[PDB]
């Protein structure tokens, strides 16, 4: 018991409803983020590609501002509200202070918004988790993660959704200072991490790339196929 | 308030400051602005033996209920809106009750609604009707004051018509004599003359109420 | 059974049971019929106060809304009274705003919108009434029905209340499109007589009609004359 | 079950049973169909209010016009559908007043889906049991077709179906839909075939089906509802073509 | 600041509405055979024209029928009477044909919305008294569309070009004129 | 403090006093007025345009941007009564093309082929009307601008800046020499 | 402020309620305004979410405004509002979280 209300403590100090809200996250598509030397890369698995579906309306990578982008895993309808709120808050803070917003600032805002909904029995938490990545004003790449409970952390490489255990196990041993030397190497590392849990070739991969003083760019299927072919050739060699 | 608060209906006070600046600015630059339509012609009323006679010159005699009529002077829009609102309220009251309304109810409604707005709605009214109690005549002012009198006059030729009444008014007259007196008093102030006659013999207070056409 | 007490709870098969129970409450009221003729509409119902100790001109079940709109109900009277008052206020507001009498369809839509709200919030109860509304607009008659859930339909002839399936069966085979008002009144009274459970008199039924001249409630003398005629 | 009493409780495996039940409630309604072509969009529905004593007023019973460029069709609870359509019209008029330009279709759909999602998160409220299909045209993407769910989810399709026998209709459309080479006539023929195979009636009749079409003519969008004569002609053509195909065997 | 001048005249199964031009919009269409003209402050004219279309579109969507000129007059009067204590500086003029009967209709309103329905002609602006005599002198009943156009053009010219809309059952004619 | 703008078949030419602001990749907002009020307005408009672009994935058109600015200025005038802002707006469309919009201090929006602000008006507008043609080229437009400035300077006036000019076309905003 | 009638028109129901409560307390006692306030709160605690328009039927019956039409009912229709905020923000504002 002790799990039928949001604000009831277990006899050993557990809030079980907030923990159940993470089982929804653990059932979404895999998302991987890697922080490079002068580049940041995101990647999301594509699941159940219907024949009569439009792919433009089911994208899981969004641009919060000119230098911040995000990927999510969990309930699809809950992410839209958070994305819109963050988009509005970025411009509000730009009005308040002239300088562009900070990745840590927007992550803290998102975390506080998520935490606000775990305080009363009249509302339910957000069943999503996010990977916020971007560049700072000075030019230092950053990467963050947010939990449904309202906690955030800073990472060098991470994964969410199903298969996160295996993807993180792969990344812990394949993430060195040599694999992040170049943008091509970082993209290859992200694709290799995705390919561990994704079958049916590289046709179920969505990639996003952001560089310094540039905007978010989404790679083409032809470019993804070229990278996959290069990786396969190198592995065969 | 705030953009996060739900909206509410009623009057709006958004253009007050801009208009306050603009009117003075145009005055001290020499330009004209649109105004409001006003009426100030003579209106009168007399209580005869078994009814009410209302007169106005040229219609300015409004409809309140099958047994109550009104006349107005001042801003036309204010009189129209007040008359329509009071008529709708009295129709709802009659539908709920099942009997013809009373003159005192209309007088009280008009008094309270005119007093609520502190005289900013300019409408002077002459009210008359016939009840189960009998014929009654009132006079209401824009600030919310009322007088119950046997004869009243409003408009431009008020003095001449009031003199005609004070010279030639007697209680318990006839229909033709009252009509002639009202017509003579109206003509003493100046078009044509419009007369409205409410009679007790043409009203039945025993049958159930029905919505008029 | 666990989903039979709450109003805001869906059944595992996707059903709302309290609305069904409100409809069941409607189905246990007094019978009422309505027939749309070629030049008018007639509404009939069976009285509740079947006693000599009842003052005739005290409470009525057939009420007017505007000069050209009237309605009858089947269910709970206290719930009917407040809906009648709200409908009258809405019609007056429409006339004040647009300087024109309200059409029947707009009034039905507004009343149904009011009724729908009480089926989606906790701590309240749905209305236990169903309404029949008649009107005359643009030289043609109208007839509508409204459920406790906030849904409305347009009918040519219908019955509701106690024993309404057999009434609808009777109406199906006794109805003609190019029908006058008097024969429509005869058919309505016969349909009401089908399941009266007693002996009809001009003092335990109510009849109202709507035509070019407007809505009007019939007097007991005319009802007695019609009953003698049939 | 102890986790399906309200919308504000999670199951141990992370599910929302009240939302699932609301989505299950849609399967009791009638069939609605939508097809996207090269020069127009289509909407076909099934009439459920069939009775000898029912009257015929308004222009349609399941197809509504939202603005000069969009139209929708609902399946579920009519009382909730009315509120949703009124809100859609209000949102479109508000955008038009704000920007002096018509609202895009995806923006309208997202605006309604936010409202639909807000009712599954705050306690004491019952989610809407309605699904919708949207068709329209805008200067950014041209002809479009969308779908919505009681949970607040939407997506863009080329051909889809909601309501009774939705899975069978979707399977048939997927099997026999061509991408990039469809016209309005072929779309109408496919819709007639799918409706005939979907509705559990031995012989299809024109009094239990309604079809609407959207197209562009001389810089204007035209929305019209087909007539019974045209529906009868289409049904007769389909029947004679089926007889020909059977005979040539 | 000059304001403007709007005029409307009634003929035989046709109406005409005219406004002056110098060498902002003052006449807006509200239907197939329905037009409204406004004179006064430009900001208030634009605000009223944009707020009227919102209500008109919502009404036509919900009702399912074309609006009548009398109902448009009532809606304009309601919208003007709200904000009675701080008003818009506009003087509307309405002219159009009945969508189902094809009968002429002209009207005029004031600052706060007191209607005036006239059988022959209406005049709005800051020169109403100057143009009233000309309108009374040059108007005669049962005028063909060409005669109506000529007389309304003369009335506008005898008191800087003008624009005239002629509304017929099956066509609308727009002509820009200079003295 | 003076503004001037000329629209061409496929380009828009503007020139300010050394005051321009950038809202989009193909939209400029030239505003003139009391300092401290003309910067907050531009910042608010720019942030709102950027938010719209972020939320929708495509950019606002000049027409919608001008209507948004007009509505915001009208809402701002009603609260702060000592508020006085004059502004222009220029843009380019993939569908329509060039667009120049004129706005006064009372929030009245008008689309004009050419416009001007500041102390130098009336005669400059008359010269532009006399010498303007719809098919004017960039070099000819620059020639008319230079001759208008020369004609205005001789009337006991001094031009402190060099009147930097810009061009908006299908490629984007281009910076030209200070002429 | 801008007009003498703005503040008076904004706060009318509150002043009327205060006057009725004071008269009732002076005439009958402390219990009647208490009961009236509790009934008002109970019937007002149930309604639609703030971004949609409600009807307020029971509250109107309790207050007595079910047979009266004022200027708040025919001017500036709140149901057809020209501006509206985001649903979640409105709901959070009603709860006092903002």
């Amino acid at each position: 018991s002790y799990d039928r209300a949001i604000t009831v403590f277990s006899p050993d100090g557990h809030l079980f409803q907030v923990e159940y809200a993470q089982e929804a996250v653990k059932k979404g598509s895999t998302a991987v983020g890697v922080r490079g030397r002068d580049i940041v890369v995101l990647g999301v698995e594509k699941k159940s590609v219907a024949k009569l579906q439009d792919e433009r309306t089911v994208r899981k990578i969004c641009a919060l501002d000119d230098n911040v982008c995000m990927a999510f895993a969990g309930l699809t309808a809950d992410a839209r509200i958070v994305i819109n709120r963050a988009r509005v808050e970025c411009q509000s803070h730009r009005l308040t202070v002239e300088d562009p917003v900070t990745v840590e600032y927007i992550t803290r805002y998102i975390a506080s918004l998520k935490q606000r909904y775990t305080q009363s029995n009249g509302r339910r938490p957000f069943g999503i988790s996010a990977l916020i990545v971007g560049f700072d004003f000075d030019g230092t790449p950053r990467l963050y993660q947010t939990d449904p409970s309202g906690t955030y952390h800073a990472w060098k490489a991470n994964a969410i959704g199903r298969g996160a255990k295996s993807v993180r196990e792969f990344l812990e041993k394949n993430y060195t200072d040599e694999a992040i030397e170049t943008d091509d190497l970082t993209i290859k590392l992200v694709i290799k991490a995705l390919l561990e849990v994704v079958q049916s070739g590289g046709k179920n991969i969505e990639l996003a790339v952001m560089r310094r003083d540039q905007s978010l760019k989404i790679l083409n299927p032809e470019e993804i196929e070229k990278y996959v072919a290069e990786i396969e050739k190198e592995k065969e060699e | 308030v705030s953009v996060y608060a739900p909206p509410v209906g009623g009057f709006s006070f958004d253009n007050c400051r801009r208009n306050a600046v603009l009117e003075a600015d145009f005055a001290k630059r020499g330009y004209k602005l649109p105004k409001v339509r006003k009426t100030g012609t003579t209106i009168a009323g007399v209580v005869y033996k078994d009814g009410i006679v209302l007169g106005a010159d040229t219609s300015k005699i409004h409809f309140i209920s099958p047994n109550i009529y009104c006349c107005g002077a001042g801003t036309a829009a204010d009189t129209d809106m007040t008359t329509q609102l009071i008529s709708s309220n009295l129709e709802l009251h009659s539908l709920s009750t099942g009997r013809l309304p009373r003159v005192v109810t209309a007088n009280r409604m008009l008094k309270q609604m005119l007093f609520r707005y502190q005289g900013y709605i300019g409408a002077a009214l002459v009210l008359g009707g016939v009840d189960v109690t009998g014929p009654h005549l009132y006079s209401i002012y824009p600030h919310g004051s009322t007088d119950k009198l046997p004869y009243v006059t409003m408009g431009s030729g008020s003095l001449a018509a009031m003199a005609v009444f004070e010279d030639k008014f007697r209680p318990d007259m006839e229909e033709e004599e009252a009509k002639n007196l009202v017509s003579e008093a109206i003509a003493a102030g100046i078009s044509n003359i419009d007369l409205c006659v409410i009679s007790k013999n043409k009203l039945d207070f025993l049958r159930p109420y029905t919505v008029p056409n | 059974r666990g989903y039979s007490f709450s109003l805001t709870t869906f059944s595992p098969s996707g059903k709302l049971v309290q609305i069904e129970y409100a409809l069941a409450a409607v189905a246990g009221g007094a019978p009422s019929v309505g027939i749309k003729a070629a030049n008018g509409v007639v509404l009939a119902t069976e009285k509740k106060q079947k006693s000599i100790l009842y003052d005739e001109r005290s409470v009525h079940k057939v009420e007017p809304i505007t000069k050209h709109i009237g309605l009858v109900y089947s269910g709970m009277g206290p719930d009917y009274r407040v809906l009648v008052h709200r409908a009258r206020k809405l019609a007056q507001q429409y006339y004040l705003v647009y300087q024109e009498p309200i059409p029947t369809a707009q009034l039905v839509q507004r009343v149904a919108s009011v009724m729908q709200e009480y089926t989606q919030s906790g701590g309240v109860r749905p209305f236990g009434v169903s309404l029949l509304i008649c009107g005359w607009n643009e030289g043609r008659p109208y007839l509508f029905q409204s459920d406790p859930s906030g849904a409305y339909f347009a009918w040519k002839a219908t019955a509701m209340g106690k024993n309404y399936v057999n009434g609808k069966t009777f109406l199906e085979k006794r109805y003609n499109e190019d029908l006058e008002l008097e024969d429509a009144i005869h058919t309505a009274i016969l349909t009401l007589k089908e399941s009266f459970e007693g002996q009809m008199t001009e003092d335990n039924i109510e009849v109202g009609i709507c035509n070019e001249a407007g809505f009007r409630r019939l007097t007991p003398t005319e009802v007695k004359d019609y009953l003698a005629a049939i | 079950r102890r986790y399906d009493s309200r919308t504000t409780i999670f199951s141990p495996e992370g599910r929302l049973y009240q939302v699932e039940y609301a989505m299950e409630a849609i399967g009791h309604a009638g069939t609605c169909l939508g097809i996207l072509a090269n020069d127009g969009v289509l909407l076909a529905a099934e009439r459920r209010n069939i009775h000898k004593l029912l009257d015929e007023v308004f222009f349609s019973e399941k197809i509504y016009k939202l603005n000069e460029d969009m139209a929708c069709s609902v399946a579920g609870i009519t009382s909730d559908a009315n509120v949703l359509t009124n809100e859609l019209r209000l949102i479109a008029q508000r955008y038009l007043l704000q920007y002096q330009e018509p609202i895009p279709c995806e923006q309208l759909v997202t605006a309604l889906c936010d409202i639909k999602q807000a009712y599954t998160q705050f306690g004491g409220k019952r989610p809407f049991g309605v699904s919708l299909l949207y068709i329209g045209w805008d200067k950014h993407y041209g002809f479009q077709l969308y779908q919505s769910d009681p949970s607040g989810n939407y997506g863009g399709w080329k051909a889809t179906c909601i309501g009774n026998n939705s899975a069978a209709a979707v399977s048939m459309l997927k099997q026999d839909y061509k991408e990039g080479e469809m016209t309005l006539k072929s779309a109408l023929a496919l819709a007639i075939k799918v409706l005939n195979k979907t509705m559990d009636v031995s012989k299809l009749s024109a009094e239990k089906v309604e079809i609407a079409t959207l197209t562009r003519e001389n810089g204007k969008t035209v929305i019209r509802v087909l007539k019974q004569k045209e529906v009868e002609q289409l049904i007769k053509k389909h029947e004679e073509e089926e007889a020909k195909a059977e005979r040539e065997k | 600041y000059n304001g403007g001048a709007v005029m409307a005249m009634k003929g035989k199964n046709c109406v005409a509405i005219a406004a002056d031009r110098r060498f902002f919009q003052k006449i807006f269409p509200m239907g197939d055979r329905l037009y409204i003209g406004l004179a006064g402050l430009a900001t208030d004219v634009q605000t009223v024209a944009q707020r009227l279309k919102f209500r008109l579109n919502l009404y036509e969507l919900k009702e399912g029928r074309q609006i009548k000129p009398y109902t448009l007059m009532s809606m304009v009067a309601n919208l003007l009477y709200e904000k009675r204590f701080g008003p818009y500086y506009t003087e509307p003029v309405i002219a159009g044909l009945d969508p189902k009967t094809f009968k002429p209709f002209i009207c005029s309103l004031d600052l706060i919305g007191c209607p005036m329905v006239t059988d022959d002609f209406v005049v709005s602006g800051t020169c109403a008294e100057q143009m009233y005599g000309m309108c009374e002198s040059l108007w005669e009943p049962n005028m063909d569309p060409d005669h109506l156009f000529e007389t309304i053009s003369q009335a506008m010219l005898n008191a800087m070009g003008v624009i005239v809309h002629i509304i017929e059952k099956d066509k609308i004619t727009t002509r820009t004129l200079k003295a | 403090e003076y503004l001037i703008g000329i629209q061409g078949p496929d380009y828009v030419l503007v020139a300010s006093d050394r005051k321009m602001f950038k809202m989009s990749e193909k939209i400029l907002l030239l505003c003139v007025g009391e300092a401290g009020d003309t910067v907050q307005f531009a910042e608010y408009i720019q942030k709102n345009v950027q938010l719209y672009k972020m939320r929708n994935g495509y950019e606002l058109s000049p027409t919608a941007a001008a209507n948004f600015t007009r509505r915001n200025l009208a809402d701002c005038l009603r609260s702060r009564t000592p508020y006085h802002v004059n502004l222009l707006l220029a843009g380019y469309d993939e569908h329509e093309g060039p667009a120049l919009y004129y706005m006064d201090y009372l929030a009245a929006l008008a689309k004009a082929p050419f416009a001007a602000h500041g102390y130098g008006a009336f005669l400059t507008l008359s010269i532009l009307d006399r010498y303007y043609t719809p098919t004017i080229s960039r070099e000819r437009a620059v020639e008319l601008l230079r001759k208008c400035l020369e004609e205005l300077q001789k009337r006991f006036i001094l031009n402190l800046p060099t009147f930097s000019v810009r061009i908006i076309d299908k490629n984007g905003i281009h910076d030209l020499d200070n002429i | 402020p801008s007009h003498p009638l703005e503040l008076s028109e904004k706060n009318f129901q509150l002043n009327q309620d205060k006057m009725n409560f004071s008269t009732l307390r002076n005439i009958q006692g402390l219990f009647a305004p208490l009961k009236l306030q509790m009934e008002f709160k109970a019937v007002q605690q149930v309604q639609r979410l703030p971004f949609l328009s409600s009807s307020n039927l029971s509250l109107d019956v309790l207050r007595g405004n079910d047979e009266t039409i004022g200027f708040e009912d025919i001017l500036n229709d709140p149901s057809q509002s020209e501006v509206m905020g985001e649903p979640h923000l409105m709901v959070e504002y009603k709860l006092g979280l903002l």
